[PDB]
C-alpha cells in the first residue's frame, strides 16, 4: 500500500529558507505517479503550490520563482520521494504543507487533466512556523471569579502549551481554548473551568501551566 | 452553436488484448522433421516487415504487465504435449532397473550406469532383456547389488518426444489481427516502465525464437548504446531483474561423449530410444566462454550499475543458493538434449570503483518435467554422438539479497525459472492496443431536415 | 484562475440523514473536473469523489456526487459519525487547481443561550504594563456568536480577538473566548468596561460589564 | 500524404481528418494451435459491422464524414473551433467527450433517423 | 417512447413502425463444450448481413424505412389504408401478406434495381 | 398441474410446489478415504 512519509516539523525564521522531505513509500516510480505540493493555512482552505509531473516542475503563478520542487526516483534502499523548498519566508507562509501522490498511468482515469489534476493519496503534513520571536515561557495570569473561573496564559512562543487543574485532579468543565497568535508574533490562550460556587471557598484551584520549548512549568492558583 | 459530428476511421485508439498469432517465417519451416519444435501450422512472417512511425504520440508502456508473455508462456506448454501426444509414452518404462557404476578406471572421488532389466516386445506374450546407460539424475535406486528406478514413476506418466519432432527454437513473430496492432518500443535508453519516447507501430514482431533455457538468454535481440538495466521495481529483491546486452557473447556448448541410440521395440508403433555405450574416450559435456570479454562485460556493467546505485560503492558476485535443478543450474536444449550446467566462477568477484577463456562443467537429463506440471513427464531420446552447439548470450535475469549491513554491499546471483521472463526479453518493446474509429466532436455542421 | 465558492460554510445533521454541499464555480466547467475531500481535524484529507461522480476504491456508495454546468453537489445519505467533519470542492479545469472555502458538517443539538462571563484584568498584568478583559461564552448553539466591547457606551474594535472550541461528544456544544487587550495607561481612561452577547438563544441582547475595582 | 497507419495521430484533428479512408480500409482487412490464427480475425468483420450499423443508425449512412441535426450543448466540452479541430488532437479531444458520447449518441439515433427517416414517408407518400 | 424490445408488438403498424431502430440496433448485440458458446452467436452475422444484401439490392439503400414504385395489386389482401397499419399488427399483417411477399420481392429487386439503378447511367452518361 | 396429455397414464405428470419441503439428507457413517497409488499420474480412491 501507498504511505507518504514526510520530514519532521521545523520552526523557522524571516528570511530564511526550508527544504522538507517527502518518503513515497509504495509507489513503484514518479514515472506513473505525480506529485503535488499543497498548503493549508491556518483554519483556512488549501492551496496549489506546484507539481512536478513527468519530471516536470511547477509554480502557481503566486509562487513562480520563489519555490523549488524536486524528487528523485527510488535509492534501493529506499522508495522514491519529493522535496518542496521555499524561500525567503514571511509570517503569511506560516501553514502546513501537504504531499500528494496520483496516479499518472492511464489518460483517461479522471484524476488527472492534462497537468492539473486531483490528488489521491497524502501525507501526515509538515508544519512550518515563520515568526521572527524566539522562544519565551508563558506568563500565567489568573481569572478569578453556578460560576466560571479561568487561567489566562499570554505571551509564550513556540507552541504548544499544556494546561492542567489541580494537577489533573479537575477534569469535567475544563474548556482550554486554542491558541491564537497576536499582533506581537507570540502565542496566547486561556483555559476556563466551570464549578459549583458553594465550593469556592471550600476547595482551591490550582491550573498547572507547562511548556517544553522553554522547559519552564509554573502553578497558578485562582484565588477569588 | 456547435453540434456533434461523427468521424469514422479516425486516430483514435484504446488499450486492449487478445489472441495473437505466430510467424515462423518460411526457412525454419522447411525444416520439417515431422514438426520441427514449433512450427507446424505456423502463419509466414511478412517478406517487408512494415514498421510505421507515429508523431506526437507519447505512450506508456509496460513490459511486466504485458500480456503478451502469458500467451507465449501457455502455447509453448501446450505445443509441447502436441508433440508428446502422437509420441511414444514411456509410462511401462517405470520398472526395477539393475544398474552399475559405469566403465573406468577408478580416478572417482560413475553418474552413467549399465542398467540391465527385464522389458516387454510387441509381442505382447514373449518379454525382453535389455540393458542401456543412463544418467544419475533420472533414476533414484530402492532399498547383493542395488537396484534402481526412474525418478518420475511416483510422480507423473512420462512419455517421450519421438525423435522426429526436435527442441530446435525456432524464431517465432507474434502478430495481431485488424482493429488492432503491435506498438514497437525504440528509444535507445528505456527501462521498460514508464512512457515510451520513440513509439512506432507494426502488425508483427521480430524474429523471436522461444529459447526454452534457464539463467541465461540465447540468440535473442541486443540493446544499444549502454547495457540497459530494466526492472519492474528495484526496491523489491524479490523481483526479478532483466539486462540486455549491446554486445553479445559466444559459448561453445559440446557434449564430447559419442552416443549410440538403441531403438528398442515397444509396440506395435511404440518403440524406445534407448542410449548406447560409449565409443572411445569418456568424457564429460561442458561450455567455453572468453575470460577477456567477460570481464571487460563486468566492466561496462559495473559502471551502468553506479549510475542506478550510488555515483562509488562495491559490487560483488556469488554462485546461487538453491531450489530446483533448472533454477540451481543452467537449463536449455542443445540439439536434441537438454544440458544442466554448474555456473559458480563466472560470479566469483568483488569489485569496488576505479590472455586464455573460462570453461564451465555441465550435465545432461533426459526425462523433463520442465513448467513442472505434475501428471505428465517427458523423456528426451538421445541424441547419437557428439552434439555441438553454438549460442550467443543476448540477455540475463538476476535477483538481489537482504539488508545485510546499512550501505556496505549488494550482492547479485542467477535467478529466474519462471519462463514468462524469457519472453520478456523480446517483448519489452511491445504492447497491443484497440481502435476506435468512430469519434464524435463538435464543429459548426449539422445535417439536413 | 478558477474561484470556487463553497455552500452552506457550515451545515447541522444527525446520523442516517440526507444531507446537500452545494458548490458553485466562476467559469462553467464542462469536462466536470471537480473534486470532493473530507478532512477530520488534525488529520491528512481523504479524496473521496473525482470528475464530478467518480468514486475512489474503497470510498462507501453513501457518497455520490452531481455536477450540472457552473452548480456541484456532493450527497450524502445515511450520514454516519465517522462521516462528520469538514468538506471542501477543488477543480482542476484550469491551472491552477482551486479549493474551495470549506463545509464544516456538525452534529445537531437544540439550541442552547450561552453562559456569559466577563473578567477583568489581573493585578498582576496591570504592574507588567498591558491589560487583557476575557469574555467568556460557554455552551453555545449553533456556533455563530458576534461579541462587541463597549467603553463609555462607545464601540471598540481592532483590539479584540477570538477564540472557540471543537465540538464536545458529551454535550455537542462550543465555547468561545474573547480576549480584548490594550495598553495600561488606556485602562485607566475609563470607568466601565462591558461585553455584549448576540445569539439566537437569547431573546434579546445580553450584556456583562464591570467597573473598575467592583 | 500517406502516413500509413496512424500516422496522423499526435497531429491535430483538423489536420488530422485526412487518413480517414487510411485507416478505414485498415480496418478489416479484407488439431489444436491452427486454432490460433482463427479466431483473431472474428472480431474485425465484428467491430467493422458494428461501425457500419451504428453509421447507418446514425442520421449519415455514408463513410468518413457526417453532419447532425443534433446541437452541441454547453455541457459538452465547451471549446472554441480552433480549440477543437485545431488545438486539440483526437486523443486529446475524445479524452474530454468520453462523458457524453452516449448522451450525443441517442440524440443521433433517435431525433434523426426515427424522426427524420420517419418525415420521409410522411413526405413521400403523396 | 420506448417499451423495449419487441415492446409495440401487440400493438398495430400505424403505432408500432416506432421501434425499428430497437429492434436493428438490438439485432446483432456487439476443446469441447467451448463449441457451445461459439455457435451461438455465428447466425447473427449471417441474419444481418442477409438484411443488408437484400436491403442494398432492394431500391431503398436506407435504414428502417423505404417506398415504392411497385403498385400493391388488388390480389394482394386487399385492405384499407386504415385496415393495414391502423387496424392489424405485424404479426396479424404478415400473416396475411406472407403468401405474397416473394411476388413483392421480386418486383423490388428487379423492377427497381435492374431498372432504375440501369438508368441512372443513362441520366449520368454525359 | 401440468402434463402434456392425462387421459395417457403413460406419460408423466409434473407438479410445482407453491410452498418448499424441507429435507435433511445424511450419511452418518464417519468414512475413511485410502488414495492407492495405481500410477504414474494415476491412484484410486478407496473406503476405509
Amino acid at each position: 500500500q501507498i504511505h507518504l512519509v514526510q520530514s519532521g516539523t521545523e520552526v523557522k525564521k524571516p528570511g530564511s529558507s526550508v527544504t522538507v522531505s517527502c518518503k513515497a513509500y509504495g509507489v513503484n516510480t514518479f514515472g506513473l505517479y505525480a506529485v503535488n505540493w499543497v498548503r493549508q493555512a491556518p483554519g483556512q482552505s488549501l492551496e496549489y503550490i506546484g507539481q512536478i509531473w513527468r519530471w516536470k516542475s511547477s509554480a502557481s503563478h503566486h509562487f513562480r520563482g520563489r519555490v523549488l520542487i524536486s524528487a528523485v526516483d527510488l535509492t534501493g534502499s529506499s522508495p522514491p520521494i519529493s522535496s518542496l523548498e521555499i524561500k525567503n519566508l514571511t509570517s503569511d507562509d506560516t501553514a502546513v504543507y501537504f504531499c500528494t501522490t496520483t496516479s499518472t498511468y492511464d489518460r483517461w482515469s479522471g484524476l488527472h487533466h492534462d497537468g492539473v489534476m486531483a490528488f489521491s493519496s497524502w501525507g501526515q503534513g509538515t508544519l512550518i512556523s515563520v515568526s521572527a520571536a524566539s522562544t519565551k515561557g508563558p506568563s500565567v495570569f489568573p481569572l478569578a471569579p453556578t460560576a466560571a473561573l479561568g487561567c489566562l496564559v499570554k505571551d509564550y512562543f513556540p507552541e504548544p502549551v499544556t494546561v492542567s487543574w489541580n494537577s489533573g485532579a479537575l477534569t469535567s468543565g475544563v474548556h482550554t481554548f486554542p491558541a491564537v497568535l497576536q499582533s506581537s508574533g507570540l502565542y496566547s490562550l486561556s483555559s476556563v473551568v466551570t464549578v459549583p460556587s458553594s465550593s469556592l471557598g471550600t476547595q482551591t484551584y490550582i491550573c498547572n501551566v507547562n511548556h517544553k520549548p522553554s522547559n519552564t512549568k509554573v502553578d497558578k492558583r485562582v484565588e477569588p | 452553436n456547435l453540434w456533434v459530428t461523427v468521424y469514422y476511421g479516425v486516430p483514435v485508439w484504446k488499450d486492449a488484448e487478445t489472441t495473437l498469432f505466430c510467424a515462423s517465417d518460411a526457412k525454419a519451416y522447411e525444416t520439417e522433421k515431422h514438426n520441427v519444435w514449433a512450427t507446424h501450422a505456423c502463419v509466414p512472417t511478412d517478406p517487408n516487415p512494415q514498421e510505421i512511425h507515429l508523431e506526437n504520440v507519447t505512450e506508456e508502456f509496460n513490459m511486466w504487465k504485458n500480456n503478451m508473455v502469458e500467451q507465449m508462456h501457455t502455447d509453448i506448454i501446450s505445443l509441447w504435449d502436441q508433440s508428446l501426444k502422437p509420441c511414444v509414452k514411456l509410462t511401462p518404462l517405470c520398472v526395477t532397473l539393475q544398474c552399475t557404476n559405469v566403465t573406468n578406471n577408478i580416478t572417482d572421488d560413475g553418474e552413467l550406469k549399465n542398467c540391465s532389466f527385464n522389458m516387454t516386445t510387441e509381442l505382447r506374450d514373449k518379454k525382453q532383456k535389455v540393458y542401456s546407460l543412463f544418467y544419475r539424475l533420472d533414476v533414484v535406486q530402492i532399498n547383493s547389488n542395488k537396484e534402481y528406478r526412474l525418478i518420475n514413476c511416483n510422480t507423473s506418466a512420462i512419455t517421450q518426444a519421438c525423435p522426429k519432432v526436435s527442441f530446435e527454437p525456432i524464431p517465432i513473430h507474434y502478430c495481431a489481427p485488424a482493429g488492432f496492432a503491435i506498438l514497437k518500443c525504440k528509444d535507445k535508453k528505456f527501462n521498460g516502465t514508464g512512457p515510451c519516447p520513440s513509439v512506432s507501430t507494426v502488425q508483427c514482431t521480430h524474429g523471436i525464437k522461444p529459447v526454452v533455457s534457464t539463467q541465461l538468454l540465447l540468440n535473442g535481440s541486443l540493446a544499444e548504446e549502454e547495457v540497459m538495466i530494466r526492472s519492474e521495481n528495484i526496491t523489491n529483491n524479490a523481483k526479478n531483474i532483466l539486462v540486455q546486452f549491446n554486445t553479445p557473447v559466444q559459448i561453445n556448448c559440446t557434449r564430447p561423449n559419442n552416443n549410440t541410440r538403441k531403438s528398442i521395440r515397444i509396440g506395435p508403433g511404440q518403440a524406445f530410444y534407448a542410449t548406447g555405450d560409449i565409443i572411445g574416450d569418456i568424457r564429460q559435456a561442458h561450455c567455453n566462454v572468453s575470460k577477456a570479454t567477460w570481464n571487460e562485460t563486468l566492466g561496462k556493467v559495473v559502471k551502468q550499475l553506479r549510475k542506478h546505485f550510488g555515483n562509488n560503492t562495491i559490487i560483488r558476485f556469488a554462485n546461487s543458493s538453491g531450489g530446483d535443478l533448472e533454477v540451481t543450474t543452467h537449463s536449455f536444449n542443445c540439439g536434441g538434449e537438454f544440458f544442466y550446467c554448474n555456473t559458480s566462477g563466472l560470479f566469483n568477484s568483488t569489485w569496488i570503483s576505479n590472455n586464455d577463456s573460462i570453461t564451465l562443467p555441465c550435465r545432461i537429463k533426459q526425462i523433463i518435467n520442465m513448467w513442472q506440471r505434475i501428471g505428465q513427464a517427458m523423456y528426451a531420446p538421445p541424441i547419437q554422438g557428439v552434439i555441438r552447439c553454438v549460442s550467443n548470450i543476448t540477455g540475463l535475469i538476476l535477483t538481489r539479497d537482504g539488508g545485510s549491513t546499512n550501505s556496505t554491499t549488494e550482492t547479485f546471483r542467477p535467478g529466474g525459472g519462471d519462463m514468462r521472463d524469457n519472453w520478456r526479453s523480446e517483448l519489452y518493446k511491445y504492447k497491443v492496443v484497440k481502435i476506435e474509429p468512430l469519434g464524435v466532436a463538435p464543429t459548426r455542421c449539422k445535417r439536413r431536415v | 484562475d478558477i474561484q470556487m465558492t463553497q455552500s452552506p460554510s457550515t451545515l447541522s445533521a444527525s446520523t442516517g440523514d440526507t444531507v446537500r454541499i452545494s458548490c458553485r464555480a466562476s467559469q462553467s466547467i464542462t469536462g466536470n473536473w471537480v473534486a470532493w475531500y473530507q478532512q477530520r481535524p488534525g488529520k491528512a484529507p481523504r479524496l473521496l469523489i473525482y470528475r464530478g461522480a467518480a468514486l475512489l476504491g474503497g470510498v462507501p456508495s453513501r457518497f455520490r456526487g452531481s455536477a450540472a454546468g457552473t452548480d456541484f453537489t456532493l450527497t450524502i445519505g445515511n450520514l454516519q459519525a465517522e462521516d462528520f467533519g469538514t468538506f471542501y470542492c477543488q477543480q482542476y479545469d484550469t491551472y491552477p487547481g482551486t479549493f474551495g472555502q470549506g463545509t464544516k458538517v456538525e452534529v445537531k443539538r437544540t439550541v442552547a443561550a450561552p453562559s456569559v462571563f466577563i473578567f477583568p484584568p489581573s493585578d498582576e498584568q496591570l504592574k507588567s504594563g498591558t491589560a487583557s478583559v476575557v469574555c467568556l461564552l460557554n455552551n453555545f448553539y449553533p456556533r455563530e456568536a458576534k461579541v462587541q466591547w463597549k467603553v463609555d457606551n462607545a464601540l471598540q474594535s481592532g483590539n479584540s480577538q477570538e477564540s472557540v472550541t471543537e465540538q464536545d461528544s458529551k454535550d455537542s456544544t462550543y465555547s468561545l473566548s474573547s480576549t480584548l487587550t490594550l495598553s495600561k495607561a488606556d485602562y485607566e481612561k475609563h470607568k466601565v468596561y462591558a461585553c455584549e452577547v448576540t445569539h439566537q438563544g437569547l431573546s434579546s441582547p445580553v450584556t456583562k460589564s464591570f467597573n473598575r475595582g467592583e | 500524404v500517406f502516413l500509413g497507419f496512424l500516422g496522423a495521430a499526435g497531429s491535430t484533428m483538423g489536420a488530422a481528418s485526412m487518413t480517414l479512408t487510411v485507416q478505414a480500409r485498415n480496418l478489416l482487412s479484407g488439431t489444436v494451435w491452427g486454432i490460433k490464427q482463427l479466431q483473431a480475425r472474428v472480431l474485425a468483420v465484428e467491430r467493422y459491422l458494428r461501425d457500419q450499423q451504428l453509421l447507418g443508425i446514425w442520421g449519415c449512412s455514408g463513410k468518413l464524414i457526417c453532419c447532425t441535426n443534433v446541437p452541441w450543448n454547453s455541457s459538452w466540452s465547451n471549446r472554441n473551433l480552433s480549440e477543437i479541430w485545431d488545438n486539440m488532437t483526437w486523443l486529446q479531444w475524445d479524452k474530454e467527450i468520453s462523458n457524453y458520447t452516449q448522451i450525443i449518441y441517442g440524440l443521433l439515433e433517435e431525433s434523426q433517423n426515427q424522426q427524420e427517416k420517419n418525415e420521409q414517408d410522411l413526405l413521400a407518400l403523396d
